[PDB]
């Protein structure tokens, strides 16, 4: 079903698993973090700017 | 008969015939209009099935389209393939080394479906590949031949295995698709029907089951008697369809997080979406016919289905069990049994149709793929099917299997029957076929399904022993690709004339009759037991009321090479198969004489094979010569062909074509024009008849040895016309150009006495080993010269030439004239590869006689070299002074079990003596069953005994008993076939008579001048600096371990150092032995060897430290 | 062989000094010892 710890177990098992194929562990790696919004992305690109800004001025 | 200008070859038949051979390249040529969609092929099968008649190339577009988007919003689609007219005609091609092609021409539709709109436009696909009148391509000027491949047809096969431990049987399946994923339903040790899928063995039929749906209570009520079914139902452990996917996801896709829609969606995309598993047409049919789903629905929907999966189960527990017969509801009753792959009811023939529709098929998928791809990337309502479609990824898939595929061979051709014989050619290995490594002897055998499909008899000898067949003469291809073959059938023992055509499967039904059945002459049988083969391959009698099926004619199991072979059933079957491999080997004479005893194989084959001009429209002879002939037609036009006179065959071999008719003969359309390479008056010659003796001569014939007079010799009766041709392109450079010229570097006036102004010999000019063919010179650069250099230059005046010499020098070993020069240029506008300024080509003939070591064979496989050539004066003779030709040993006829060339040269000398029984009262009883006009025949007449209903015994001891005499009153072979021969050397009469006769032999291409090599100081390798291999290069022997072995055991130390060090590898010290030998001195101690140095370096390079330490 | 060899080894110096996240330069060296292992004996592990 959709619960009772049978489909969150063979999740969990499913991904601790080998993947011997070097693609397929490099997509599996890559397909963890959920995408993101145009507002996020500002967001992020403010701290980034904030951060150098800090950087260089410690320089 | 039948053939309008056949020679009246009288024949040993005893048994008329119904049914006459076929076309015997109907193999190729129907096969390719089929794929073309000519509109023979379609009347052909409008009377055979006209329910649809589609070409292969119809069948890949309709399956092809329409092409959609990921949105559905838009559609291409293809329609309406036709071609156009051949770019060039068949010899400018051969001749300028064109492809033999023609253009493709279909009509692409783009529709749009939001808005709505279409765009219909002509394309042009590529030039297409066409196959010519004989049924061959040609590429890059030469021509080549697709040979037609045997793989196992896709569908359900059931086996079943004893674990040998337990001592029970386990019964599996295999569904094996075409372009699919695998999957086996077996029989374990216990009772758990296992699934495994893609290689994953776990998860019983129980979980299959309700993952496609099925509940326990269907399952059950499906599946009642199942024993083992309802223990794995008991034990599932696993209950609910979403379980059940979920398992199946976990196993089949590890690594996955599983979804509950996913998985839903994931079986069906498996083995229910044509996309990824479409089993082909005859994959359905096939599994409609194990199980019996439809029997008169028309086939369609290519993928599998539920259904099929559950009968497929069902079929699996009740072979189990052991029940003989099961009807699937809803559908016909099937009896039950194992399935053999080695049966030809399963080994579906994939012929030059299918084989080309294949590459086309996964070359337009390319092209779907890159339209798809930017179909949408680029903007909507701006594109049109010319910029959607692109057409170089077909031709490159057309190309790529043209060339580089194994499948597509060379065309050998030494003769046209070893043209035909190349043609009808079934070979078991290529791509996605069985290769060497993996071939067991199971499939290497003869299976009881092959009698009149594949001849048991002709096969490589070699490694491939096995894998490579041909077609019997009488087969024919089933649409599907199975092998049919003719039979009469027999109602309640009246023998009919109606041929009706059956596969392996129809003949393992029915009960088929023997050939050679004793008939009344009105259609019953003399006696009601009868020689019969049952489904099993079983060889029994059975009454004459049961037989339904008769064989058309005798030799129906043998293909047209072993066909040719006279007295065919008395010789054994490995020396057959020589004989039959061997006389495909058959060089091309200057006379070709026909022979005197042979079959009713010779005429056809030489008629059907392509190689003799045949008139097409009947009429009278207007003008013949030596280069066209002009037949004058009934109704005014006329028509010319042009003869191939000298022309050079793809093995170096003569293929002249002289016209056999005078300027005031009338010939129908179908007679024999003019002869080919290796033909007679129309028929088939290989050789000569020569006189043959069966003694022992002073050991000159021993073990295999042959021994010619010298007749042969001197009246060329076996001498051969080669043909070899000579390659050189003068191309572009980075320090210049090369150009072709006279002004040839360091080189002498002497030299240049037999080129002409431009730098080529001249034609007729004879050519001798090291001779210069064409002078080539290319910019040397600059390069630093010794100080001797230097001193000598400037003591003899001459310049620094500062181009260097590279001409086109004959090889080692090579003369003879120079018939004919072909030079391309740039400036006259011809195609050339790039970097390619001039290319010539020079055509040098040798005249080759007979020698020493020459191999020499008969037609049933008896080889042997020419030992030596005896004169004229020194050979055995008969009473009146003939001497015989040929001197064969008598001990190597009883041992290889080959008495059909005793037998073959007793009939041969009958027919060249000519005979007469005498039915002065009666006829006499020996020659009872006779057919007429053969009581008497002229001297040099020949006779026609076929393959399994020849002359008998009886009758050949008749026929020797009247031998009319040659010129005065003498017979000279007795009743026993011996003769007095007088000894020419020493000149007392042999002390006992001497088998005499005239055997038919031919001269292999096996020839002295292509084999002897020899090497001092030549080429050396790039990386090791060994030398190289083969006669092609000069390259040396190879020294092998075994001959390492050898060298050892003989205590033998400083030849093997010899052999290993200052002869292969050493690179100091192959010069210094050289300069040893040259100025007299002794010979220097070797060195270590390159090669171990070149090891060493390896060794270091894979990180392993390795030092080499003196002390 | 050896020019992946360079290529990939090329490739891990530039992602290291520019500074990468830890699953690229982790797949990088992946890709290296890959390499190597296909140069040093191609077929022994996984797709020649």
């Amino acid at each position: 079903e959709d619960e009772s710890e049978a489909l969150r177990q063979a999740r969990k098992d499913a991904e601790l698993t080998a993947s011997a194929d070097s693609v397929r562990a490099y997509l599996k790696q890559i397909g963890k973090v959920a995408l993101l919004n145009a507002e996020e992305e500002v967001e992020l690109a403010k701290r980034i700017e904030a951060g150098l800004y800090a950087t260089q001025l410690m320089t | 008969n039948s053939v309008p200008g056949a020679p009246n070859r009288v024949s040993f038949a005893k048994l008329r015939e119904p049914l006459e051979v076929p076309g015997l390249l109907d193999v190729q040529t129907d096969s390719f209009e089929w794929l073309i969609g000519s509109p023979r092929w379609r009347e052909s099968a409008a009377e055979r099935g006209d329910v649809n008649p589609v070409g292969g190339l119809e069948e890949v577009l309709y399956e092809l389209s329409p092409i959609e988007d990921f949105s559905g919003s838009m559609s291409l689609s293809f329609s309406d393939p036709r071609f156009d007219d051949v770019k060039a005609p068949v010899d400018e091609c051969k001749d300028k080394d064109m492809t033999y092609a023609a253009p493709l021409f279909v009509t692409a539709e783009f529709i749009n479906n939001n808005t709505g709109e279409i765009k219909s436009q002509t394309v042009f696909m590529g030039d297409f590949p066409m196959m010519t009148e004989k049924g061959t391509f040609i590429i890059n000027g030469t021509e080549r031949v697709v040979v037609s491949q045997l793989v196992r047809s896709p569908g359900v096969y059931f086996d079943e295995t004893i674990d040998k431990s337990t001592d029970k049987t386990l019964h599996s399946v295999k569904v094996i698709p075409s372009r699919g994923a695998w999957l086996e339903f077996d029989v374990d040790k216990r009772d758990t029907v296992g699934v495994r899928i893609d290689r994953k063995r776990r998860q019983p039929v129980t979980v299959l089951l309700k993952a496609l749906g099925w509940t326990s209570e269907q399952i059950v009520e499906r599946f009642g008697f199942s024993e083992i079914m309802r223990s794995t139902l008991e034990k599932d452990n696993t209950v609910g369809t979403d379980e059940a996917l979920l398992d199946i996801y976990r196993k089949l896709r590890p690594g996955e997080p599983p979804t509950k829609e996913s998985a839903q969606t994931l079986l069906e995309n498996l083995f229910f979406k044509e996309k990824r598993y479409d089993l082909a047409r005859v994959g359905r049919y096939k599994v409609n016919k194990k199980l019996g789903l439809h029997v008169g629905e028309p086939i369609t929907s290519s993928t599998l289905t539920e259904e099929d999966v559950v009968a497929t189960i069902e079929y699996l527990v009740r072979l189990h069990e052991g029940q003989t017969t099961m009807t699937v509801p809803g559908g016909v009753e099937v009896p039950v049994e194992t399935d053999d792959i080695d049966h030809f009811g399963n080994r579906r023939l994939r012929t030059v149709g299918e084989l080309i529709q294949n590459q086309i098929r996964v070359g337009m998928s390319r092209m779907e793929r890159v339209v798809r791809e930017r179909m949408t990337t680029q903007d909507v309502e701006a594109i049109t099917p010319q910029t959607l479609i692109n057409i170089r990824p077909v031709v490159a898939a057309i190309k790529e299997f043209f060339g580089t595929s194994q499948l597509s061979q060379f065309m050998d051709q030494n003769n046209p029957l070893s043209g035909l014989t190349h043609k009808r050619r079934l070979s078991a290995l290529g791509p996605g076929g069985l290769s060497r490594e993996r071939a067991g002897l199971e499939v290497r055998d003869v299976h009881p399904s092959h009698y009149g499909r594949m001849c048991p008899i002709e096969t490589p000898e070699g490694p491939n022993i096995g894998l490579i067949g041909s077609l019997s003469v009488y087969a024919r291809v089933n649409p599907f690709g199975f092998i049919e073959t003719p039979y009469r059938k027999v109602v309640d023992g009246v023998v009919s004339d109606e041929i009706v055509y059956l596969t392996a499967d129809e003949e393992d039904r029915h009960v088929v009759a023997q050939a050679n059945s004793p008939i009344d002459a009105d259609g019953r049988f003399v006696e009601p037991r009868v020689l019969v083969r049952r489904k099993a391959g079983e060889v029994e009698y059975v009454p004459s009321s049961e037989v339904d099926y008769m064989d058309v004619s005798p030799r129906q199991m043998v293909s047209v090479a072993t066909a040719m072979i006279p007295f065919l059933e008395h010789d054994d079957a490995n020396r057959a198969l020589m004989g039959a491999n061997m006389q495909r080997q058959a060089v091309p004479l200057v006379r070709s004489e026909a022979p005197l005893v042979g079959t009713g194989m010779e005429l056809r084959a030489a008629i059907d094979a392509g190689d003799v001009v045949v008139a097409e429209e009947s009429g009278v002879i207007e003008e013949v010569s030596a280069d066209y002939i002009t037949v004058m037609h009934d109704n005014g036009t006329r028509r010319t062909y042009r003869m191939r006179k000298f022309a050079r065959s793809n093995h170096g071999t003569c293929a002249n074509q002289c016209p056999i008719v005078d300027a005031g003969d009338r010939v129908e359309a179908g007679q024999v024009i003019a002869d080919g390479p290796c033909t007679d008056d129309g028929e088939m010659a290989l050789g000569k008849n020569l006189l043959v003796a069966i003694m022992p001569w002073e050991g000159h014939n021993y073990e295999d040895a042959i021994i010619l007079s010298n007749r042969l010799v001197e009246e060329d009766v076996l001498t051969s016309i080669h043909i070899e041709e000579h390659e050189i392109d003068a191309r572009d450079t980075k320090l210049g150009a090369e150009e072709i010229t006279r002004d040839i570097p360091n080189i002498s006036d002497e030299v240049l006495a037999d080129l002409d102004e431009r730098g080529i010999v001249r034609i007729g000019a004879e050519v001798r080993d090291g001779d210069i063919l064409v002078g080539k010179v290319t910019p040397k650069g600059e390069t630093e010269l010794t100080p001797e250099e230097r001193l000598l230059r400037a003591i003899f005046g001459e310049k620094a030439r500062e181009v260097r010499d590279t001409s086109l020098k004959v090889p080692h070993g090579e003369s003879g004239k120079v018939i004919g020069i072909r030079v391309f240029s740039r400036e006259d506008e011809d195609e050339l590869p790039a970097g390619v300024n001039e290319l010539v080509r020079v055509y040098v003939a040798q005249k080759r006689k007979i020698s020493d070591g020459d191999k020499l064979a008969g037609r049933h496989g008896n080889k042997g070299v020419i030992g030596k050539i005896l004169p004229v004066e020194d050979m055995p003779f008969l009473a009146d002074g003939t001497p015989v030709d040929i001197i064969l040993n008598t001990h190597g006829v009883p041992r290889r079990m080959n008495i059909g060339q005793i037998l073959e040269t007793h009939l041969g000398w009958c027919a060249h003596s000519g005979w007469k029984v005498d039915a002065a009262k009666g006829v006499p009883d020996w020659a009872a069953r006779l057919p007429d006009e053969l009581l008497e025949a002229q001297p040099n007449a020949i006779v026609s005994t076929p393959v399994f209903d020849g002359a008998q015994e009886a009758e050949l001891q008749g026929l020797l008993s009247c031998t009319l005499p040659n010129r005065d009153g003498d017979v000279l072979v007795d009743a026993d076939g011996k003769a007095m021969l007088f000894d020419g050397r020493s000149g007392e009469p042999f002390p006992y008579p001497v088998t005499v006769g005239y055997m038919y032999i031919m001269k292999l291409h096996h020839l002295v001048d292509d084999k002897i090599h020899a090497r001092s100081t030549g080429p050396y390798s790039m990386i090791t600096q060994q030398p190289l291999g083969g006669k092609a290069q000069f390259g040396g022997q190879r020294f092998g371990e075994m001959e390492c072995w050898a060298m050892q055991a003989y205590g033998a130390a400083y030849t093997l150092q010899e052999l290993l060090t200052i002869k292969s590898d050493d690179t100091v010290g192959r010069v210094k032995v050289y300069e040893a030998i040259v100025k007299g001195e002794n010979i220097p101690e070797p060195g270590i060897p390159e090669s171990f140095k070149v090891l060493l370096k390896e060794l270091q390079s894979l990180c392993l430290n390795v030092e080499v330490l003196s002390s | 062989l050896y020019r992946r060899v360079i290529n990939r080894n090329n490739r891990l110096k530039r992602l290291i000094d520019l500074g990468a996240p830890e699953i690229i330069v982790n797949n990088e060296k992946r890709m290296l010892q890959e390499s190597v292992d296909a140069l040093f004996d191609n077929g022994r592990r996984g797709r020649p």
